[PDB]
């Protein structure tokens, strides 16, 4: 498996437009682009409000935050049994692949994933805040 | 059941017949309380030789508009 | 009849009957013994 | 609540009242046009002035209303 | 007597209040007939008022400057001046009925806790068991004292859940 | 994507907005400020003159209204200056108005234009 | 950014990962349970703090915890 | 054979557990070297509506 | 990009929303949560903050003195302090019309002024102030003191002047110096002022800085003090015909213990107050030599704490390790200090209304009411803060390893029993007090006032009889003429005290009845419920069954999410939050009782309160509806008077309270969605999208919403009651 | 003497009410929005 590359010249689903789309953040900070493959033309619900028609083949959409892209991914996976993927696009043109990060969905275990933020103890074994006091900043006992 | 109760109260525990002969002085009343724990004070002097609670639902005016003149009809 | 008695044994019906009995007892006591302030 | 308050004050001030010889006397004396333009007028002439009947209703047939008036505040 | 109060049988404000109540009742009665329902009801209310005032004065209650009865809650003063019927005897009466209710409820919970579905018995009351426990609860103080003396009234600290401190 | 309607897509309203001084994109910011300030001070002098506390007394209603409008123009100029100082701190063609020097010159032009508009509205009622 | 931590009481039921609405958690191989999997949080910069993962955790006490930390555009879920 | 007998009643010793100092029935005990092999089922559900949990060998006592 | 504000939090400086400004303003004094904060730096910042606070206090006092000396009528009020109203300061407002100008022009001034209700006129008159020059000099002196304190605060932050961490932990030295110097020496100096200035000025003799070295406070001149004949200072006191401020009827004594009140000023004797300060000065100075600092003698508080464990083990380890958990925790010390200060503030309110210390203070009804209400509300807020800091101590500074088996750990060991019993007491008090009230209301409504339950407060009346009141007829202790306690004080202080307590025209142990009993139970209910909420929040601060790891989330956090059934308002901060409402309700009940009893007392009809305080309808009609008639008539369509400012403040408080209900009922989500729609509207609007925000607009956080709603609730509550109390008391008298 | 002039309120009240708060609000607003280097 290899990381996919965003194709900016990808057809978008048939939508008449809405007022819940992108804002100035997309032009000044970042935005997100979701792409998927549809077996047939089908009407789905847009996470920003309204009903759009996904075309047969590739489909590309833009959203203001990652939650909208994942909500659309969940809707396409649970209802139409599709496999969507999204990226984070910056105004300079940089594209960053986001989900599924390793090509496999995170709900199923995949080899090569290194565990992060894992504490080899339980909650009851956490120390008291007094032992964490006078640190660099506000730190919780779970951070150590 | 609620409407039947309103008609029954107007036919057995009211002063509608007395109010018909003097609707400008007698206060409409269709609820009487039992003489217990000193609550009988709520049975005010509404007029027409009757003691009770002055009702504001307007059933007396509605019954007068329908032509009801006796408690038997209610 | 067994199901009906079981329905009557439910918490709201039992509470209604018990409170009606208790209220009736207190009301009858205050009716036959009006204005009781001290023993 | 503001709607029913306006209705009560307007009816008691410019509509409802008794009829005398060459003149009509209202319940509140026509004080709506002069006092409903301020919040203080609504609090004093409508809420404080008209609540006298419900707070001194004890010992009469309307005492129950006063009791509910307190219970509703609870 | 106690706290500078005077007995209601000698208080002038007490008799004045009785006269005021009878006066307003008589004033309301003056507008009706002599053999009608409101007249009979008002006369019954007047007789009840007279009986209530005479019974309160006969009970030995103490009246203040307002002419209203005042209760004595101190057991020493109540037992020394004959005021135990105000706050002492009703105190023990409430304690008996309240402990009665609490003991019957506790017995019902302990009885249904050893069954298959105690929650089912909690929503659908077992009337025969509840009636039997309600009748057997008359000896609640003796039974409670016996349970406390045997150590079966309380639960051990090791069998009660607590927070992680 | 977005919603297009005849209100936001009519060529007449687009030309009207492009003709406004704020959307000129190519003139000096001080001139834009002078024009906007004059257009604002002229209309601002009205409410204080006809509704202020001294609106019934003669020969001083216009004086008090114009002074109040001048004070409001001064407050708005201070607001424009602090907005420019807190908005442009670092980093078609780029409009020079959206810059520290451009916005400062715009605020100064707005102050001069607003005071001139207030003074012109005062003498226009005499 | 918020702090998301996984504890050793995790049974690898993958319910927290399926309930995450911004793809913050994932499953990694492990040997401390029957499922041979463990939850992980390698993308905490995208966590908003909805605590849906804590709602989906069946262990007593929870195996995943979210401590609200610094707030940014991503953590506040702002689309503007 | 390690751990309590299946079907027996045990007391939970985990302080942060909802069923601390409570009695639960033993369902199964894992024979591997897992941290929490004992499976305990309880009659009363916790705040999350769960009635079962996993505990270590030293976190449960035969009571 | 990263903003400069706030400089103490790097995480907040990186926040691109409007939440950064709000959180930077609300976390400025939480030095423990600042970036790179150490213990030594923490103590140094607190030291500087203390100096700044003293500077602000002294500047405020100098401001009050300056305004009374400039725009007041102190020179005219001293001549006739019975019929002249004190002036706070002048009023300069261009919004005032002509009728408002002549309406506020009163008190003998030449323009609109404010009538002071703080009582500084009576206090300054009693301590010796007579002219405006004295107030001017005092104002300049306090301004100089304020500047000196501010400079001290700035100086103790610079190098070579920052105290070390070890200096801040010298508890024995600090306690010795505070007891002997800050308390004893200050009281001794105050005794010197009363003996040298206040007492001679009350006798018509001017004693100022120009002649205090040539004027003797006593005609015997320090000889009886050195020879031990101290009784010579109590000879020839002020008679019953003494006129305050003149030499008619004045005496020569400087240290007496006559007791009671002055027959004219209806206040405590100046000689008695001087003697009081001298005795407490000696006691505090002696107490200041208890701890060991540098001379071998004295105590070590650690030894006394460690040697105080019961032998049977009832208290476990006792107080072992309590010295370290208190000295190393600033929240523990702050909680103890706030608890003691709140109790002392309540004590001040009670003693000040019952035993007026300043001349002509009892006649000023508005001053008495305002002072009592002010101190009681301040005390309630301070008490809530004491418990809040106790919860903060449990979360941030409590160490179970160091406090193992001592009383502190045992409190958390049985916290369920404490919370359950507090709940039972509150439930019993609420059920019975409300039941008796509703019963009396039903009896009064049905026309049978003799059927209401009126329990006589025999215990409090018994105590009043023990103090000397013979109205109830118990005749024991001070009430009996043949008791040892009565005969042992007949030559020192019992005559004046008995004459004052048996007088029904003052506030010294007022006559009580069933209404007082019922309202006292309401007060008990309020105290127990507020204590239950605060204690439960402090004990459950480290965790509970719902949140076993609550201590890992800090003292204040929004919630733990909707999981596990829902965890709204689970933090200790939320417990304090809910307790503030109960504190306001409790102080409202105590101030309502105080104001109604004193209003009926001053009006000459105590029977009105005695007969209407037994039912809630009497409280709503005879106290709230009846006393607000003049208040709401401050401005009407026919004109206005000087009382219109209180009417405006009344409506102002109602508006603030109602505005608080908005932040209290509606929550974040709705507002965040609405703000998002507003963001879209601003971004799509021409001629307005050219102006953009620097911080992204977001709705207020859950914790911030609670704080804002509570602040509005409290502000509206305070302003509404203050306006009503001042307007009713001033208009009636 | 320390007595202020008769015109002192007519100058200090407008100052403390409009000039000083405007300057303080402007300086504080510029300080809050200043970006760190």
């Amino acid at each position: 498996w290899t990381v996919p590359t965003l194709n900016p010249d990808t057809p978008s689903p048939i939508f008449g437009g809405s007022t819940g789309g992108l804002l100035r953040k997309a032009q000044t900070e970042e935005f997100y682009v979701i792409t998927w493959e549809a077996k047939k033309e089908q009407i789905f619900e847009m996470p920003t409000g309204g009903a759009a028609i996904m075309r047969q083949g590739p489909n590309l959409l833009k959203f203001g935050k990652k939650e909208q892209c994942l909500a659309l991914t969940t809707q396409l996976r649970n209802k139409f049994k599709l496999t969507p993927c999204f990226y984070r696009v910056f105004p300079d043109g940089k594209v960053q692949y986001l989900h599924p990060a390793d090509g496999v969905y995170p709900e199923k275990v995949n080899a090569g994933r290194v565990g992060a933020n894992q504490n080899m103890r339980r909650i009851g074994q956490n120390v008291n805040p007094i032992k964490v006091k006078f640190s660099g900043r506000m730190m919780s006992p779970a951070e150590i | 059941i609620w409407l039947s109760g309103m008609y029954f109260h107007g036919a057995r525990f009211s002063n509608y017949e007395a109010w018909l002969s003097d609707p400008t002085h007698i206060k409409p009343s269709a609820q009487v309380v039992w003489p217990i724990v000193g609550q009988e004070i709520l049975n005010g002097d509404v007029g027409g030789g009757f003691q009770g609670i002055q009702i504001t639902s307007g059933f007396f005016q509605l019954w007068r508009a329908s032509g009801i003149t006796s408690e038997l009809q209610l | 009849m067994k199901d009906f008695t079981t329905y009557l044994s439910t918490a709201p019906v039992i509470a209604t009957i018990w409170f009606t009995f208790t209220a009736g007892l207190l009301i009858e006591i205050n009716r036959y013994f009006p204005d009781p302030l001290v023993f | 609540s503001i709607v029913i308050f306006h209705f009560s004050w307007k009816m008691q001030s410019d509509v409802w009242g008794t009829v005398t010889a060459s003149g009509v006397s209202h319940i509140t004396g026509g004080n709506f046009a002069q006092s409903a333009n301020t919040i203080n007028g609504w609090l004093r002439d409508f809420l404080w002035a008209q609540s006298s009947q419900v707070i001194q209703s004890y010992g009469s047939a309307l005492s129950a209303y006063g009791l509910i008036f307190l219970g509703a505040h609870f | 007597d106690i706290a500078g109060l005077t007995p209601c049988s000698e208080s002038k404000a007490y008799a004045k209040l009785e006269k005021k109540e009878l006066k307003t009742l008589e004033k309301r009665l003056k507008q009706y007939e002599a053999d009608s329902a409101p007249a009979v009801a008002l006369k019954a209310t007047m007789e009840r008022t007279k009986a209530r005032f005479a019974n309160y004065a006969k009970a030995g209650l103490l009246c203040g400057n307002d002419g209203l009865p005042h209760l004595i809650a101190d057991p020493g003063l109540a037992l020394k001046y004959g005021h135990a019927g105000e706050v002492f005897i009703p105190t023990f009466g409430f304690l008996y009925v309240a402990g009665y209710i609490g003991y019957v409820g506790r017995q019902y919970l302990i009885a249904v806790k050893g069954e298959a579905k105690p929650t089912d018995k909690e929503i659908i009351i077992d009337v025969p068991l509840a009636t039997k426990l309600a009748w057997q609860g008359a000896g609640w103080p003796l039974a409670a004292v016996q349970e406390l003396q045997r150590g079966t009234l309380l639960e051990k600290e090791e069998n009660i859940t607590v927070s992680p401190r | 994507g977005m919603l297009e309607t005849p209100v936001t897509s009519a060529p007449i309203v687009a030309t009207y907005l492009s003709n406004l001084p704020a959307y000129r994109t190519g003139v000096a910011p001080v001139l834009r400020g002078v024009e906007i300030g004059l257009a604002h001070g002229f209309l601002l002098a009205g409410p204080f003159i006809k509704l202020g506390p001294l609106r019934n007394v003669p020969e001083t209603a216009e004086i008090a209204g114009s002074l109040s409008a001048a004070g409001l123009v001064l407050i708005l100029a201070l607001c424009l200056s602090i907005y420019g100082s807190a908005q442009f701190q670092s980093t078609v063609a780029r409009d020079p108005l959206f810059s520290a020097d451009g916005w400062s010159e715009f605020a100064a032009g707005f102050l001069v234009g607003g005071e001139a508009g207030v003074a012109w509205a005062y003498v226009c009622t005499q | 950014a918020h702090i998301v931590k996984i504890y050793d009481t995790c049974i690898g039921c993958t319910q927290c990962v399926r309930a995450c609405p911004l793809d913050v958690l994932e499953m990694v191989p492990w040997d401390g349970c029957k499922a041979s999997q463990m939850a992980s949080a390698p993308r905490t910069e995208d966590c908003v703090g909805c605590k849906r993962c804590e709602t989906a955790c069946p262990t007593d006490f929870l195996s995943v915890r979210v401590y609200l930390g610094s707030e940014s555009t991503r953590s506040m879920g702002l689309s503007y | 054979e390690v751990g309590p007998k299946r079907g027996s009643l045990v007391k939970i010793l985990r302080p942060e557990s909802y069923w601390f100092n409570q009695v639960g029935k033993v369902v199964s005990v894992d024979q591997s070297g897992v941290r929490y092999p004992v499976v305990v089922r309880f009659e009363n559900q916790n705040y999350a509506g769960v009635t079962t949990n996993n505990y270590a060998l030293d976190e449960v006592v035969a009571a | 990009a990263t903003k400069l504000f706030p400089k103490f939090s790097q995480g907040l400086a990186q926040d691109p929303t409007t939440r950064r400004i709000w959180y930077g303003l609300a976390m400025a004094h939480d030095f423990e949560s600042h970036d790179g904060m150490t213990e030594e730096n923490l103590y140094q910042k607190i030291f500087a903050s203390h100096f700044g606070q003293l500077s602000i206090i002294f500047l405020w006092t100098s401001g009050n003195l300056f305004h009374v000396a400039w725009q007041g009528n102190f020179e005219q009020w001293v001549t006739d302090p019975v019929h002249i109203r004190p002036i706070a300061h002048a009023i300069w407002d261009p919004h005032f019309g002509q009728p408002a100008v002549e309406a506020f022009t009163r008190g003998g001034a030449s323009g609109p002024v404010n009538i002071s209700t703080s009582g500084v006129y009576q206090w300054w008159y009693t301590i010796g102030m007579r002219t405006n020059q004295d107030l001017y000099v005092g104002s300049v002196f306090l301004a100089l003191v304020s500047a000196i304190f501010l400079f001290a605060g700035w100086l103790h932050l610079q190098p070579n002047f920052q105290p070390s961490l070890s200096w801040f932990k010298d508890a024995e030295s600090r306690l010795n110096h505070h007891l002997s110097g800050l308390f004893g020496v200050s009281s001794l100096a105050w005794t010197g002022h009363l003996v040298h200035v206040a007492i001679p000025e009350s006798r018509g003799q001017h004693v100022g800085w120009d002649n205090f070295l040539s004027v003797l406070p006593h005609p015997q001149g320090l000889t009886p003090f050195f020879t031990g004949n101290w009784a010579a200072y109590a000879q020839s006191p002020d008679t019953a015909s003494h006129v305050f401020g003149t030499a008619q009827g004045s005496g020569q004594a400087i240290l007496t213990f006559l007791g009671g009140f002055h027959p004219q000023t209806q206040s405590l004797w100046l000689t008695d107050m001087a003697h009081h300060h001298l005795a407490i000065a000696v006691i505090f100075i002696v107490a200041g030599h208890m701890y060991r600092t540098n001379f071998g003698i004295g105590h070590r508080m650690q030894a006394i704490l460690e040697a105080h464990t019961p032998p049977s083990g009832s208290l476990g380890a006792g107080h072992k390790g309590l010295f370290d958990t208190v000295n190393n925790s600033l929240h523990f010390q702050l909680g103890l200090a706030l608890a003691s200060v709140g109790t002392i503030t309540s004590l001040v309110a009670q003693h000040m209304y019952s035993l007026p210390p300043y001349a002509f203070q009892a006649i000023d009804f508005t001053t008495q009411a305002a002072l009592y209400t002010h101190h009681q509300y301040i005390a309630g807020f301070i008490m809530c803060g004491a418990f809040a800091h106790g919860a903060i101590f449990f979360i941030r500074d409590y160490d179970p390893e160091q406090n193992k088996g001592n009383v502190l750990a045992r409190m958390l060991d049985h916290k369920e029993a404490l919370i359950s019993h507090l709940s039972w007491v509150s439930l019993f008090l609420g059920f019975h007090t409300l039941g008796l009230y509703v019963h009396n209301d039903v009896m009064q409504a049905f026309g049978t006032p003799e059927k209401q339950i009126l329990i006589e407060p025999v215990f409090a009346q018994w105590i009043q009889a023990a103090h000397g009141k013979a109205l109830y007829g118990f005749d024991f202790l001070l009430s009996s003429k043949t008791s040892a306690a009565f005969a042992n004080g007949q030559s020192l202080w019992l005559p004046g005290w008995l004459d004052a307590i048996n007088n029904n025209q003052n506030s010294l142990f007022l006559t009580i009845g069933p209404g007082d009993f019922l309202v006292h139970h309401a007060i008990a209910l309020g105290l127990h419920t507020t204590t239950l909420i605060l204690v439960k929040g402090a004990l459950d601060a480290r965790g509970s069954k719902l949140m076993p790891d609550k201590k890992d989330f800090g003292y204040s956090f929004p919630c733990d999410g909707p999981g596990r059934g829902g965890t709204c308002d689970i933090s200790a901060y939320d417990a304090f939050y809910l307790a503030v409402f109960w504190m306001l309700n409790t102080i409202g009940w105590v101030t309502f009782y105080w104001h109604w009893k004193h209003l009926t007392l001053w009006q000459g009809n105590v029977a009105q309160f005695d007969e209407s305080s037994t039912y809630l309808m009497g409280w709503l009609r005879d106290y709230l509806w009846l006393n607000s008639s003049q208040l709401i008539n401050g401005y009407n369509p026919f004109g206005m008077n000087s009382l219109s400012v209180w009417a405006w403040t009344f409506l102002f408080g109602h508006l603030i309270y109602a505005t608080g209900f908005m932040f209290l009922i509606s929550w974040r989500g709705y507002w965040q969605e609405l703000i998002e729609t507003l963001v879209w509207a601003h971004e799509k609007t021409p001629l307005a999208n050219l102006v953009y925000w620097k911080d992204k607009p977001v709705a207020l956080s859950i914790v911030q919403a609670r704080l804002v709603g509570l602040a509005h609730f409290s502000v509206g509550y305070i302003f509404t009651y203050a306006a009503f109390l001042i307007a009713s008391t001033s208009g009636r008298f | 003497p320390f007595v202020p002039p008769s015109w002192a309120p007519s100058v200090f009240v407008p100052l403390t009410g409009l000039v000083l708060p405007a300057i303080a609000m402007a300086t504080l607003f510029v300080y809050i929005e200043k970006e760190a280097p």
